[PDB]
């Protein structure tokens, strides 16, 4: 597991081509996330 | 130490999380190859994850990070999809939950698009799909995702070509 960039606690990966695509985030310490909600689902077939 | 508490579909907390799932669905450049072809989910259950030791570990790191960033944790609610969801809720995140070959380096990845996290539920690129039908676009088998509390602190901004 890499270290985060010097002086930084995380990375924000921001799409520059798909304007409708939202951000992705990276942390390098497991203690920097808490799994608050467990979601059980199916994807739905379009009509 | 982990217990799971079901939320009621009549509870606002449930409706909010469902809203966050549904409204953050988008189209993907792969046309559904990894995560399947859908516009919406059928939400079957939402559960609160309570674990005192994991919580305190989280809030202790939050405090360090917050102070290093001049009293700003920069905390977000974000999705995470992984084949290891069951190990995560019992043990917490660690380096075996990292995506070694990810574009922004080897770390733990999270998404604002629910459908981005859906692409990882059965593995990188959707693995071989659901275990029963081997179908990345299975409409039958139950999927699980996490909606997680994430401390970003001082986040390094990296534009991607995606
Ligand atoms: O090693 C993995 N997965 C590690 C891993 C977990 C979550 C993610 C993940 N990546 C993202 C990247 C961008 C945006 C969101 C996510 C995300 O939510 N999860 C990536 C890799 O899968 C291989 C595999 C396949 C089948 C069974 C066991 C293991
Ligand atoms: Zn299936």
């Amino acid at each position: 597991m890499a270290h985060s960039p010097p002086g930084h606690h995380s990375v924000t990966g921001r799409p520059s081509v798909n304007g409708l695509a939202l951000a992705e985030y990276v942390i390098y310490r497991g203690e920097q996330a808490y799994p608050e909600y467990l979601i059980t689902y199916q994807i739905m077939r379009p009509e | 130490g982990t217990i799971l508490i079901d939320l009621s579909p009549d509870d606002k907390e449930f409706q909010s999380v469902e809203e966050e799932m549904q409204s953050t669905v988008r189209e993907h450049r792969d046309g559904g190859h990894a995560g399947g072809i859908f516009n919406r989910y059928n939400i079957l259950k939402i559960q609160k994850v309570c674990n005192k030791k994991l919580w305190e570990r989280y809030t202790h790191r939050r405090k360090e990070v917050s102070e290093e960033n001049h009293n700003h944790a920069n905390e977000r609610m974000l999705f995470h999809g992984s084949p290891f969801v069951n190990a995560i809720i019992h043990k917490g995140f660690d380096e075996r939950h990292a995506y070694i070959g990810g574009m922004f380096g080897a770390g733990i990845y999270f998404a604002e698009n629910s459908s981005k996290s859906n692409q990882y539920v059965y593995g990188i690129g959707g693995g071989t799909g659901c275990p029963v039908h081997k179908d990345r676009s299975c409409y039958i088998c139950h999927r699980q995702l996490l909606f997680c509390r994430v401390t970003l602190g001082k986040s390094f901004l990296q534009f991607s070509a995606m």
